[PDB]
């Protein structure tokens, strides 16, 4: 096209926890995502 | 830390609890 050289990276991919304190005292779940960031969440 | 030298398709590092600066 124009031979602007591009960068690749694996695009975000992470696993997920669950941040749950047990269900005798809540059922309030929240998650977190580990090898990504909040900005393409 | 400077001594030694410096997301792979599937497979991945996870991040220390214990942080270096917490260490």
């Amino acid at each position: 096209q124009t031979l602007e050289i591009l960068d690749i990276t694996p695009c975000s991919f992470g696993g997920v926890s669950v941040i749950t304190p047990g269900t005798n005292t809540s059922n309030q779940v929240a998650v977190l995502y580990q090898g990504v960031n909040c900005t393409e969440v | 830390f400077n001594k030694v030298t410096l997301k792979f398709k599937g497979l991945t590092v996870l991040p220390p609890l214990l942080t270096d600066e917490m260490i």
